[PDB]
């Protein structure tokens, strides 16, 4: 029933689904707000009460496929976190270039919210896009010669990152799976 | 600057100086609150990045505006945001500074006396202004205009000596975070109550977030009572819990005096109890 | 100078479908990833369906009521089939993951020493899916194969063949797993938590076939075979990304 291409793994649209699944502050730049003197929002997968008490031009915090939704609508302007911006990205890249057996303290969705705020938020940043795309592509390079790096330490037993993010995770899940399964039923084979 | 029926000016001449005029005109009920009284503002020092704006805005203003519950609001040369607080009794009206802007620009910046970031003023939420972080050697946004970040105000009892020292990000020790949590939760108690009482609630939110502010006040209230204690200071902590609000809250600072062993502050806060029974 | 976090903390305090959701996606990522058809939750999914049927009628009766603000309606509706979508693929997971074991199902079924039965495993849907489907499989194997073959080899439960009849899951395939510590936040209940070095605490993990004891540091990700992590998953204490 299941394809044969999402048996063992996830495909990127559901780790953008499960990263669109996320809280995320916000500016509204319409009012829902009852005066003292319209039907409701009234969700079950979210709590509505920040989307209850919507005020335009406040901060706010609503789930990010409410956030695309209305941005497209462009009702409402997606704020950027703290880790988007140019200063703290170069902490991350100092970071990365200090400690070559450690990765950053990045969070777990850095690069599919940055791939979904450059792609839908165009206006939005109060840093220039040109240097965070350039910053989130030099974090990706050297992320990814850090894990090129930590390739060669497969070991039988077991093998530990400590902040690799979710979409690296299905960059190097099969792969790694496939080797250190076949290494363990090696090794197994080999016991007496 | 006009927000409803209310009306907020600024005059300034050679011969009468700087000073201040609000109104309430209404469709009914013309009352006048201020006309022509002193304002408390710097205006500015009067190289070409302030002489092009200045010669363009000779007063400093950048902005005039009201606050979301109807408090006027100006914010000066200096970059300071200054409230006026208890305008409708005209006896206890009083100018309370809010934000000293530069002052949280050199706090966010990780000590840096930083230049190129200036704060252009929009509009002030409760315990927020609304406001550009303008990037560049500019102090005024250009047409992509960004949006606008939010800066919570704090009471300027900020002093640059202590954080450069014990800092060796700012990080502000426990006992003055009190101090302005303490104070930014009296004077904004004291906006909220006089809001409340007398234009009476817009919304329904503003009762549970005046009891949430009270709750703020007596927490740093009993932060600072703590540090009292630490000192073995009994006439300070006797003076910061006679100005403890709520009830609740005593009854934990009982437990502070329990913890320093202060037995003549327990018998003068039962004294104070014993009052607040009747 | 006097630590009065306990006070303060004692001072401020003077099921849910969110939570049941978030449930769900971490019953749909343990699933994704786990060679083990994981046991069904049965009340979290009876409450799923009866969410989705008060909302259907809700958003129905909310269409036969139609200011237009047709955003709560749009909320309503991407609501509806998103919901809808997670649904779909984890039952489609575990029913492809049927689909791989029907044979060691249908033992499992078969012996009653084992306490595992598809009771406390499978959905009724699931149990009849399993179940025409073995029959069904087992007629186009008949008519097809094994007729002409004589009577020692028609068996499709057989063991004692050269190679194994029944097919197994991989109980030690290797998985990404990221450690949550316990569900609560309360962490001193666990008896199997143990304070490590440098102020992290770990959970210890025995691999028998190398004969190793592994910490796994709360906070940290990993890969680890799926028999030594049975144990914590069963307890939920880890997620499978």
């Amino acid at each position: 029933s299941l394809p044969a291409h999402l048996q063992q793994t996830f495909s990127p649209e559901e780790i953008q689904f499960i990263v669109e699944n996320e809280p995320i502050k916000i500016f509204p730049r319409i009012t829902t707000r009852q005066k003292i003197r319209h039907t409701r929002w009234q969700l079950i997968t979210t709590d509505d009460k920040a989307l209850n008490n919507m005020v335009a031009m406040r901060s706010t915090e609503v789930v990010l496929w409410i956030a695309l939704l209305l941005k497209q609508q462009s009702k409402c302007s997606i704020v950027a976190p703290q880790w988007l911006t140019t200063k703290e990205l170069d902490r991350k890249i100092q970071y990365e270039k200090t400690h070559p057996d450690r990765f950053s303290e990045l969070p777990w969705n850095w690069l599919v919210l940055a791939r979904i705020l450059f792609n839908k938020a165009k206006d939005d940043f109060h840093d220039p896009i040109h240097e965070l795309r350039g910053k989130i592509q030099d974090l990706r390079e050297i992320r990814q010669i850090k894990v090129l790096k930590g390739l060669k330490y497969l070991n039988e037993s077991h093998l530990q990152l400590d902040n690799l993010s979710l979409l690296e995770i299905n960059e190097l899940r099969p792969f790694i799976t496939e080797i250190m399964d076949k290494l363990r039923e090696i090794h197994t084979a080999s016991l007496t | 600057t006009a927000q409803n029926y209310r009306v907020f000016s600024v005059h300034y001449s050679q011969f009468h100086g700087l000073s201040y005029s609000l109104s309430e005109l209404g469709t009914s009920s013309k009352r006048y609150y201020k006309r022509e009284c002193p304002l408390p503002m710097s205006l500015p020092n009067i190289k070409d990045a302030n002489l092009d704006y200045y010669n363009f805005n000779p007063m400093g203003i950048k902005s005039l505006f009201f606050s979301s519950y109807g408090d006027p609001c100006i914010f000066g040369s200096d970059n300071t945001l200054l409230l006026l607080s208890k305008w409708r009794s005209p006896e206890e009206s009083k100018w309370l500074p809010i934000l000293d802007s530069n002052m949280e620009i050199w706090k966010m910046s990780g000590g840096k006396e930083t230049t190129d970031i200036h704060v252009w003023p929009l509009a002030l939420a409760y315990d927020t202004l609304n406001c550009i972080l303008v990037k560049g050697k500019h102090i005024w946004p250009e047409f992509p205009l960004p949006l606008p970040s939010e800066m919570e105000i704090r009471m300027p009892v900020f002093v640059k000596s202590k954080l450069l020292e014990e800092n060796k990000e700012i990080q502000i020790p426990v006992s003055m975070a009190a101090e302005e949590e303490y104070l930014r939760s009296k004077v904004l108690s004291e906006l909220l109550t006089d809001t409340l009482e007398n234009d009476g609630e817009m919304y329904g939110n503003e009762n549970e977030v005046l009891a949430a502010l009270n709750g703020a006040y007596d927490k740093a209230l009993l932060r600072l009572f703590a540090s009292a204690c630490s000192d073995q200071n009994v006439e300070k902590a006797l003076s910061l819990a006679h100005e403890l609000k709520q009830d609740r809250a005593l009854t934990a600072a009982v437990k502070i005096s329990e913890r320093a062993e202060l037995p003549s502050l327990v018998k003068k806060i039962n004294n104070i109890r014993e009052a607040r029974y009747e | 100078d006097i630590n009065i976090d306990d006070i303060l903390a004692e001072l401020d305090k003077e099921v849910s479908p969110q939570q049941d959701f978030s449930d769900l996606m971490k019953s749909w990522k343990n699933e994704r990833c786990s060679p083990e058809l994981l046991p069904y939750p049965h009340q979290l999914m009876k409450r799923l369906l009866n969410r989705i049927s008060m909302q259907s009628q809700l958003i129905e009766n909310i269409s036969m009521g139609f200011n237009e603000s047709k955003l709560p309606l749009l909320c309503m509706e991407t609501e509806l089939e998103r919901l809808k979508f997670v649904i779909r693929s984890y039952i489609r997971c575990r029913l492809s993951k049927i689909d791989k074991f029907s044979l060691y199902l249908r033992q499992l079924n078969e012996d009653e020493n084992s306490l595992i039965s598809l009771t406390d495993l499978l959905s009724k849907d699931e149990i009849k899916y399993h179940d025409t489907h073995s029959l069904i499989w087992l007629k186009l194997v008949n008519d097809s194969i094994l007729k002409y073959m004589p009577e020692e080899l028609q068996a499709i439960n057989d063991t004692e063949g050269s190679v194994n009849m029944i097919d197994e899951p991989d109980w030690n395939k290797f998985v990404f797993i990221h450690v949550n510590g316990p569900p609560d936040g309360k962490w001193n209940e666990d008896p199997l938590l143990q304070e490590n070095e440098f102020g992290k605490p770990c959970y210890t993990v025995t691999i028998p076939d190398l004969k190793e004891e592994v910490e796994l540091t709360i906070g940290s990700i990993y890969v680890m075979r799926y028999e030594v992590i049975r144990d914590l998953l069963r307890d939920d204490k880890v997620a499978l990304i």
